[PDB]
């Protein structure tokens, strides 16, 4: 499980940005608040 | 669920995003589509089993 990728961002990455950040991911009408429905954690694991 | 209904949707739209911005439903799922894109599509038939 020790490798990773990016699921969800707000937007597309610039050539060579990058960006570690794990917060809650919100589509639309129910808010994160560090939890769901209609929100999601950023990131998902290969388990290889 | 051995005997599944099917309506036959055309000639027509609909927002399809108040199938996940409407709480009524427990989850909601997509397969080659995502969630956030289908009131930008158009198709010639659609099945809803």
């Amino acid at each position: 499980y020790n490798y990773l990728f990016r699921l969800f961002r707000k937007s597309n990455l610039k050539p060579f940005e990058r960006d570690i950040s794990t917060e809650i991911y919100q589509a639309g009408s129910t808010p994160c608040n560090g939890v769901g429905f209609n929100c999601y954690f950023p990131l998902q694991s290969y388990g290889f | 669920v051995y005997a599944w209904n099917r309506k036959r949707i055309s000639n027509c739209v609909a927002d399809y995003s108040v199938l996940y911005n409407s709480a009524s439903f427990s989850t909601f799922k997509c397969y080659g589509v995502s969630p956030t894109k289908l009131n930008d599509l158009c198709f010639t038939n659609v099945y809803a089993d």
